[PDB]
């Protein structure tokens, strides 16, 4: 049953922002992390939890190749209006059976990289954000 | 080309939800009368024409009212009388019904109408059922009560003149329930009977009312089915199961002749596009709860090979990917799995004190 | 091709395959192709399995 | 339409400071960095967040050639005025399609490096600064 | 069609305008022409028997009034020609791709 | 030859034999009655001749 | 079938490079190199692989009859522009079943050799190279 051609392979992922597809990403990273108390019984040693929400987070690394990311919150930054977007992942590995496909709703990102750049270094942006709501489509 | 600058504003009725696939519910009736020839449909009680016999009438109120509900929409077609039914069984094929029976009923028409059902049902693919008197036919087409003298409203009733009862009686149930253990508030009156006959009745799949507990009530809701075949299986004998399977047959010859006949190419892209197409109908199925939750529709292998084998093409080295997607014409083969629910009918119970 | 160089009057019992392709053929030329044309769905096969 | 040519090189880059242009440059960075508090609203799990504002910083390598650093700032900073300067950046890549012109303003620098040597070690210099406000230029 | 009668020449003109009026990847089988109202009746296998003569027609069916197939008006096949040659719309990209080499 | 297109849906409960190519378990017994002469296979207690 | 006369021989083949056939050529090789990671299943103790993609590299060599390699590049490369080409080789031996013809594109090279000489030697020049696709014709 498990064979060595089964796992996922990265490259053959693709991610589409707010509808538009983007060809020049590198990772796409989406984590919840949840939210648990200490509860500590009378009578029994063994500590035990309690679980109260979750909080998202991610993060999106793509090649220089143009300005994408500029024109998406630069203005609207300065003038006190916070974006929200929506991403789309599918990772389809002709070897792996089925194809997973998720939405993350209402992405804030966290900052801008106007500029950066080195001597005899090819550009990349990174940008990490955070999320609230997910949504399956198509899980294997 | 260019007009004088004009405005318009424009009110129209809202659209709502989705159009009915299959209309269901609709009830098919003849009778023979000198007057009121022709098709004549009745919707509520009130709109009864006044020339017909009483004695019509009474059969005519008997199919209004129904099991759980009135049915949706019934069907009166009229015939002089004299003359061979064949002519007004043509006239009817062109309209559409859920259900048929003969109030007025003979041995010889009971057979012409069993063949007609069955041979429109297999040759036509054309789902119909029909309510006999006394009749041994063994396709699912045809639901045969069993029952003498029927003492409704303080008159005689014969086996013929209660399958107008009986059928819409079934008609007025819903998808989900069953006309099992549904107690009838109009008769009365049954002969007696043991209840080892009973069983031995229900066994040969005739429809019997039963006196029970309390009230009267439908024993069973088994089909005309008494030969089981190797591809026909033992649950094909229920009247539920076998509505169902209708209902989705007609709802789905629907959807491929109006969306997917002579307008896309016969690729395998398109294949998978019909394919989700499929599903997603079987999971609005599922969501209305009458099927199993994991229903599946998957490209017909062993069918597609054996015609491309036909064709003449050698299938040693092609992998199964390629096999799906070979070639085929316009020629499409699919097959799908489903699990059909079933309301409560045997409860046990062990109670440990 | 083949039939063109023989009713020409070459001889081409030691003539390779691979050299048979490109003889002399003068103005014609021979070509062959194969293609499979797609058509629109008109039959239907479902078998749901109860 | 994604190939490995439109990738941003940064030797193709350039900077501009107080007007006058700076050829002995190693790498330049500026950066937005977003403040964002984190909100819980009754009734639903996912924690959100409200953007209040956002900070600006970045940092700027150069060879040590000439003492540019010094004259500068190194006489103001005694006295107690703290200038303000104006950076340009341009990133013109042949192989990319376009370059983008990016202007940093209200910069102010945070250190000041009077001599930084080691024996058998080229000189570098490098100096964070934060700033206040930018402008786009002719994005791609 | 329209309160008028016409005889089997006269709907060639509407035959003729369906057929080039579809792009080149449908065909004209089971296409509905809400226009036409009425036809005289026809048994199903009489219509099956038609459609094997090599004939055009107009058939009944379940909805609007629509077209039966798309065939051609050959019958017999050769060992060159078989029943690909039949459909109208194979025809039609053979002899596009024809024009264009 | 060529038909009006056709869209035929046809059901069929699933049956599994699981059987392998030899086959286990058939007991053959003769024996001496007046009426019902010849192999007459059973499955069931119930379908046992009158 | 098999027999010593079927071996092809390196003395029929020809290149054709940018559209042009090249008479002054010695050898040429390309080679795909594909890259797997090593898998351990739990169970079993013999590893297993998964294939992620392949790099393509190979090699010109030619007599040096001619600046040919010059006029290709050389003023290209300063400017900052990179040429790709398309190379086409096949192999026809009248003794072996037919020839086999082959496509590389999406060349790129790896360096220059402005000049290499030496007394009472012949000169040479090679050249190697990445490629990315490539084409089968008349394959056997």
């Amino acid at each position: 049953n498990m064979e060595a051609r089964n796992v996922m392979s990265g490259t053959w992922g693709e991610l589409w922002l707010d509808g538009n597809k983007v060809a020049e990403v590198k990772k796409f990273q989406a984590k919840m992390e949840f939210t648990k108390e200490d509860i500590i019984i009378a009578g029994q040693m063994g500590t035990d939890t309690k679980y109260m929400g979750y909080k998202g987070k991610g993060s999106i690394t793509l090649y220089h190749v143009s300005s994408r990311m500029h024109k998406l919150i630069g203005e609207k930054i300065k003038r006190g209006s916070e974006p929200r977007f929506v991403a789309i992942s599918k990772l389809n590995d002709p070897d792996s059976y089925g194809a997973e496909r998720i939405a993350v709703k209402n992405i804030a990102f966290d900052d801008l990289t106007l500029a950066d750049w080195e001597v005899g270094v090819k550009g990349e942006i990174e940008a990490p954000f955070t999320f609230t709501e997910y949504d399956f489509l198509d899980i294997i | 080309a260019i007009g004088l600058p004009s405005i318009n504003i424009s009110f129209k009725e809202l659209a709502t939800t989705v159009k009915e696939r299959s209309a269901r519910g609709i009830i098919a009736m003849v009778l023979k009368d000198a007057k009121a020839l022709g098709l004549n449909e009745i919707h509520e009680k009130e709109d009864i024409p006044v020339d017909l016999s009483a004695e019509n009438k009474e059969y005519i109120n008997l199919a209004l009212m129904g099991n759980v509900n009135t049915p949706n929409k019934l069907l009166v077609y009229v015939i002089e009388g004299e003359a061979d039914i064949q002519t007004a069984l043509d006239f009817l094929e062109t309209k559409e019904f859920n259900y048929l029976c003969m109030p007025k009923a003979v041995e010889a028409d009971k057979t012409a109408i069993k063949n007609w059902i069955i041979k429109l049902r297999d040759i036509d693919k054309v789902k119909v059922k029909a309510v006999l008197g006394k009749v041994v036919g063994n396709h699912e087409g045809i639901i045969n009560f069993t029952t003498e003298d029927v003492l409704v409203g303080e008159k005689k009733y014969s086996v013929d003149e209660f399958t107008s009862r009986v059928a819409g009686l079934i008609a007025g149930t819903p998808l989900s329930q069953s006309v099992t253990y549904t107690k009838l508030s109009d008769v009365v009156d049954i002969p007696k009977m043991t209840k080892v006959d009973a069983e031995s009745r229900v066994n040969k799949g005739e429809l019997i009312l039963i006196k029970e507990a309390g009230a009267i009530r439908i024993a069973r809701g088994v089909n005309s089915l008494t030969e089981l075949t190797a591809e026909k299986g033992e649950m094909f004998q229920k009247i539920k199961i076998v509505d169902t399977l209708d209902i989705i047959h007609s709802d789905i010859r629907k959807v491929i002749i109006d969306d997917y006949i002579g307008k896309v190419t016969n690729s395998y892209d398109n294949k998978c596009l019909l394919i989700v197409a499929i599903k997603s109908y079987l999971e609005e199925l599922e969501k209305s709860a009458l099927i199993e939750s994991d229903s599946t529709v998957e490209i017909d292998f062993e069918a597609q090979k054996s015609y491309l084998k036909s064709k003449g093409v050698d299938l040693s080295y092609m992998t199964l990917q390629e096999i799906k997607e070979a070639n085929t014409g316009s020629k499409v083969f699919l097959k799908a799995k489903i699990k059909v629910l079933d309301a409560m009918e045997d409860i046990d119970l062990s109670i440990e004190i």
